[PDB]
């Protein structure tokens, strides 16, 4: 088939700024009537579908604003966004319909100053329990950047073994991630100490954010 | 309404499915398209005249009326369909030919090899099928907003 | 304005069946083309299925070309996707699309292809049993031992939907876990209610957890 092929995989950028990311076809797209270049562009928001921004190649649909700009011909097309607002977080796929529906595989425009991670800690919970087993977490919530070694302490003593994270891919309002490790214990094990806690050490700085709880009542 | 009002555009669709049949043969220009399911449209458009003409009368001129109807609205959503498939070709095509006997009964016009030059000097900034999509509302909007 | 949600299909044996509609709402359906588009696991996106306005047509990738059916009844103006011989490739989330260039997209039904279905577990996450009180209280919702992704989660049927985080399920054994954290004013909990709703669709799943306090 045609092959759509996008460059770069991904993008930063500090937030009204212009970006040109580029998407090349391996057959030409122009007709010989008219001038009609038989590409379109798709944005698509995290874990949403893709929105139409821009069809034929140049001509933007239906509320997209001015910024989009869609220039390209024959085999060689680019997407260029001026005044990255935060909601432009987002892949952003190019199509070809001149002959059958092929995709791009995709570039992500990641947006770029630091915050502090906001942790808090939650002890297992009643029926989890009193259905055998336990399981601690605590929530790193709107941190920025991504970097965060977040070390879980039994009273003091640190293992390890069981313990699960997860980033959200960064936020799309404010645009900064989050986290969340998931300490998983047996039921039995679970009352083995009695105080916990987890830390940060997030380089807002590198002063390990502390937040705790401790056993004996729940 | 007499033998006339009839047998003049009786003879009026003559002087298009020739004039078409001359490119063919001629001006070769060989493609069809939808174009043969389209000359078809206008062997529609005679019946009607030609039998709203040849033995008028008043019962029949009743009957030239519908086939005089339908054939032109048909012609009408071919020819707009063929015109469409350009200012909006479809991602997908295909570029086929093929199929009582449409085929067969005759060759020199009812044989259909567009084999597919994306291009068409069809004259005046307006494809035949551009043409023809209006000329094919000078029959139905006759039939009906100026007769019926 | 103008709807489309597609639906009916979680997990499915390889060599497998199984058939999606899209349930179509609120343009002049008959007149439309449509389509159906899938997304890989990669993110990918594949183009599938293709029906014309009048069901007259449809065209379709090699990749799926006899083993997919697009057909369309405007009569109850669903579209449908009739998969057949399930290849563990299809595993995808399904869009259903509309063109004039896809320009109302669906929101998925995810379609994955393997050989166990667990429905979810869910536990609802009070903060610390101490009283002290902060200011930005957050409480939480855990989801854990399923197959297959995905799950929704839902604060307070949707109506939490501003302050809240959901955490990338994880593949610890062939179970995924996953979190869900949901900030808000001391003001609005406690007294007023918040809770966590679950759905596992690749299971009938409608599992509502209230988040309570600590009592002893
Ligand atoms: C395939 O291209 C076409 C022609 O060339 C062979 C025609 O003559 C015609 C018919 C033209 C006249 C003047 C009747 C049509 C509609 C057409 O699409």
């Amino acid at each position: 088939d045609i092959v759509m092929s996008q460059s770069p995989s991904s993008l930063a950028v500090s937030a009204g700024e212009k970006v040109t990311m580029s998407c090349k076809s391996s057959q030409s797209l122009l007709n010989s009537r008219t001038r009609k270049n038989y590409l379109a562009w798709y944005q698509q928001k995290p874990g949403q579908s893709p929105k139409l921004l821009i069809y034929w190649a140049s001509t933007r649909e239906s509320g997209v604003p001015d910024r989009f700009t869609g220039s390209g011909s024959g085999t060689d097309f680019t997407l260029t966004i001026s005044s990255v607002q935060a909601e432009d977080l987002a892949v952003y796929y190019c199509k070809q319909s001149y002959n059958l529906y092929t995709f791009g595989g995709g570039t992500k425009l990641e947006i770029k100053a630091d915050a502090a991670p906001t942790v808090s800690i939650f002890p297992p919970s009643s029926e989890q329990l009193t259905s055998g087993g336990a399981s601690v977490v605590c929530f790193l919530n709107n941190f920025y950047p991504k970097d965060i070694n977040v070390k879980w302490k039994i009273d003091g003593s640190e293992r390890q073994n069981g313990v699960l994270n997860s980033w959200t891919d960064q936020d799309s309002k404010d645009s900064t991630y989050s986290m969340s490790s998931t300490l998983t214990l047996t039921k039995d094990e679970y009352e083995r100490h009695n105080s916990y806690t987890c830390e940060a050490t997030h380089k807002t700085s590198t002063s390990p954010i502390v937040k705790s709880f401790n056993r004996n009542e729940c | 309404q007499g033998r006339g009002a009839w047998l003049l555009m009786a003879f009026t669709a003559l002087a298009l499915e020739l004039t078409a049949l001359w490119f063919q043969h001629v001006m070769l220009l060989k493609p069809s398209v939808l174009c043969i399911y389209e000359r078809v449209a206008l062997f529609g458009v005679l019946g009607a005249a030609l039998i709203g003409a040849i033995a008028p009368k008043t019962p029949l001129r009743y009957v030239a009326m519908v086939i005089w109807l339908y054939s032109a609205f048909r012609g009408v959503q071919l020819t707009y369909e063929h015109t469409m498939l350009q200012l909006y070709p479809s991602p997908f095509a295909t570029c086929d030919f093929m199929v009582l006997p449409l085929d067969k009964w005759v060759p020199q016009v009812f044989v259909a090899s567009g084999d597919c030059a994306e291009r068409q000097w069809d004259f005046l900034g307006l494809e035949m099928p551009q043409w023809l999509l209006g000329i094919f509302i000078a029959y139905l909007i006759v039939a009906v907003l100026v007769v019926i | 304005e103008v709807q489309l949600v597609e639906s009916g299909g979680g997990l499915v044996k390889p060599g497998g069946s199984l058939k999606l509609s899209c349930a179509a709402s609120g343009f002049a359906f008959s007149s439309y083309d449509m389509s159906w588009v899938r997304q890989t696991p990669e993110k990918r996106l594949e183009w599938v299925a293709y029906i014309s306005s009048g069901g007259g047509s449809t065209y379709y990738p090699d990749t799926v070309k006899g083993r997919f059916t697009i057909s369309r009844d405007n009569a109850k103006n669903t579209l449908y996707l009739q998969m057949s011989s399930l290849k563990s490739e299809d595993t995808a989330m399904y869009y259903c699309a509309r063109p004039d260039a896809m320009d109302y997209w669906g929101q998925g039904t995810s379609v994955t292809v393997s050989s166990k279905t667990t429905a979810p577990s869910v536990y609802p996450l009070a903060p610390v049993c101490g009283d002290t009180t902060g200011s930005s209280v957050t409480l939480g919702c855990l989801v854990k031992g399923y197959f297959p992704e995905p799950v929704t989660l839902t604060w307070n049927s949707g109506s939490l939907s501003s302050g809240v985080h959901t955490f990338p399920a994880v593949l610890q054994s062939d179970l995924y876990t996953l979190s869900s954290s949901v900030t808000v004013t001391s003001s609005t909990w406690p007294s007023q209610s918040i809770t966590c709703n679950v759905a596992h669709p690749a299971s009938s799943t409608k599992v509502d957890k209230k988040i309570e306090p600590r009592g002893p």
